[PDB]
């Protein structure tokens, strides 16, 4: 059982798919979407070419 | 040894490990010093009695 669940969705270039991670740096990690270092959760990505 | 250089010359998310190692070493050394002081104080108390 959890308390609340948040879902965020968008489209990411394949060259920086691994920028989405706690304590991670990159071109868009520091500029478009920042994750907390103690982030608890799951990330899901599938191709939509 | 300088934790300021660790913080500046190296990224935040991974510097936690180095800071933790420094913390453990310094804390253990402090504990050792305190234990030796306790034993010496006991001996001095016997002499004073």
């Amino acid at each position: 059982c959890f308390t609340n669940v948040y879902a965020d969705s968008f489209v990411i270039r394949g060259d920086e798919v691994r920028q989405i991670a706690p304590g991670q740096t990159g071109k868009i990690a520091d500029y478009n979407y920042k994750l907390p270092d103690d982030f608890t959760g799951c990330v899901i990505a599938w191709n939509s070419n | 040894s300088v934790l300021n250089d660790i913080l500046s010359r190296l990224d935040p998310p991974e510097a936690e490990v180095q800071i933790d190692r420094l913390i453990t070493g310094r804390l253990q050394s402090l504990q050792t010093y305190v234990t030796q002081q306790l034993i010496r104080a006991a001996e001095i108390r016997a002499s004073a009695n």
